[PDB]
């Protein structure tokens, strides 16, 4: 499993969780998307 | 006592081709290369093979106009990738392609038949072919707080470093070599121990990335703060390393106007191959043996120390710009797509790709 958090996919000082063949950014309220990229 | 380095560089510019194009086209061999092993032609079936593995984001190209399968994992480089496709879509013929956005590549070299994959970093020990990062326009790493929507545009980035440059001349620059980074690559490791020992002769120092777990993360030190690559310029030696392939930090910090330490010289990016040891930047050996020796040779022959930087800032000033990015992926697709033996048909599902 790669660890895709290492390369800093999540925008706007969200979380990076490394998940089975997958990661998920954990937003700072605001904040939606993939990347945390949409603010709200 | 520096007469081997000094006959090497000698060496090295006596064997440099300059390049004088004003467009791309000084990077047309790393197409050829890359293309090698596809001149027998790609096949419907090899196609439907890479797609089947999932070894990258399915993108199709029919009338001039762009067709994606509906997953990807990184939204962000998906998008930096179509930014440019989209700018030369128009001159572009009918092709489709998998292009993968993560940071590894996909095809190593002992697999037979080769595969075509589009990645954005390889070793010579790939098939894998090489395409302008993503991060040349968004989606490249999100360093919090400097880069808080991912490091990108390579035109705006070029002109801060530019400005920063002008006020950080040579002679102003600061003689402790630099270096801030993640452990992303354990081959980083001596150079920060080495600055542990030796403040005064490497300023290098473990900064936190997103998958931070404990001080193992920074070799049992609390994490550096992050610091912008345009205040890199005020220090005349700056280190690049691997990552986990190549790194983004590279290009810029020949803008910097400062000497690069390049550590090793297994990893690439699409214009690497252009980039001259001795000529451009100072190669340093994989496992840093020789880098104490190198910082004092520089340190010994500034004039030509300066005289490489000088050399590495223009090459990117002038044939890195934002207009090669370009006019690559436009050549690189063009050149690609002649090798595909059979007629693309739109996948039922795919989303055009707009605007
Ligand atoms: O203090 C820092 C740390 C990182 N970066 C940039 O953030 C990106 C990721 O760096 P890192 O060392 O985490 O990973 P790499 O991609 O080099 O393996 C690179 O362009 C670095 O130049 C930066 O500008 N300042
Ligand atoms: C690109 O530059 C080369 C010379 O450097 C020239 O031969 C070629 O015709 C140019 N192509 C275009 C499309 O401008
Ligand atoms: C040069 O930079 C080093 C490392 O950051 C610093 O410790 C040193 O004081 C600087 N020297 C001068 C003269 O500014
Ligand atoms: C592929 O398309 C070309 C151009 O439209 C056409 O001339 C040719 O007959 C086609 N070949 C096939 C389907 O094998
Ligand atoms: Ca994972």
């Amino acid at each position: 499993d790669v660890n895709e958090c290492v390369t800093n996919p999540c925008q706007n000082d969200a979380t990076c969780l490394d998940q089975i063949g997958e990661f998920q950014c954990i937003c700072m309220p605001g904040y939606e998307g993939v990347h945390c990229e949409v603010n709200t | 006592k520096w007469k081997v380095f000094i006959d090497q560089i000698n060496r090295s510019l006596e064997n440099y081709e300059p390049c004088s194009s004003q467009n791309c086209s000084c990077y047309h061999g790393v197409i050829e290369e890359d293309l090698t092993p596809f001149r027998g032609g790609i096949s419907r079936k090899m196609m439907a093979e890479v797609v089947r593995r999932k070894l990258g984001t399915h993108y199709q190209i029919t009338k001039n106009r762009l067709y994606r399968e509906n997953d990807c994992m990184f939204p962000s480089r998906c998008s930096g990738v179509e930014h440019f496709i989209l700018e030369v879509i128009g001159r572009l013929p009918d092709m489709e392609m998998v292009i993968n956005v993560r940071d590894y590549p996909q095809v190593p070299k002992w697999m037979e038949p080769a595969i075509p994959v589009f990645s954005f970093s390889k070793t010579s020990e790939y098939h894998d072919i090489m395409y302008p990062a993503w991060t040349f326009w968004e989606g490249g790493p999100a360093v919090w707080p400097i880069y808080p929507t991912g490091l990108g545009r390579w035109d705006l980035f070029r002109e801060d470093l530019v400005r920063s440059a002008a006020q950080w001349p040579w002679k102003k620059k600061n003689s402790t070599a630099y270096f801030r980074g993640s452990r992303t690559s354990p081959e980083r490791d001596p150079l920060i121990l080495l600055s542990r020992k030796n403040p005064k002769l490497v300023d290098a120092e473990y900064t936190k990335n997103q998958a931070w777990k404990s001080m193992k993360d920074t070799l049992g030190k609390p994490a550096a703060k992050d610091v912008h690559l345009v205040d890199h310029c005020k220090y005349k030696y700056l280190f690049n390393f691997r990552g986990v392939a190549a790194s983004f930090r590279f290009k810029h910090l020949f803008l910097c106007g400062s000497l690069v330490f390049h550590v090793g010289d297994e990893w690439l990016e699409f214009f690497y191959p252009q980039l001259k040891p001795w000529v451009h930047y100072i190669p340093v050996k994989t496992d840093l043996s020789n880098v104490q020796e190198l910082l004092q040779f520089v340190k010994a022959n500034d004039d030509v120390a300066q005289e490489i930087a000088e050399r590495g800032s223009q090459f990117i000033r002038n044939h890195l710009q934002m207009d090669d990015i370009t006019c690559y992926w436009e050549n690189l697709l063009s050149e690609y797509s002649k090798f595909l033996s059979y007629n693309v048909t739109r996948r039922k599902g795919y989303d055009q790709i707009i605007p």
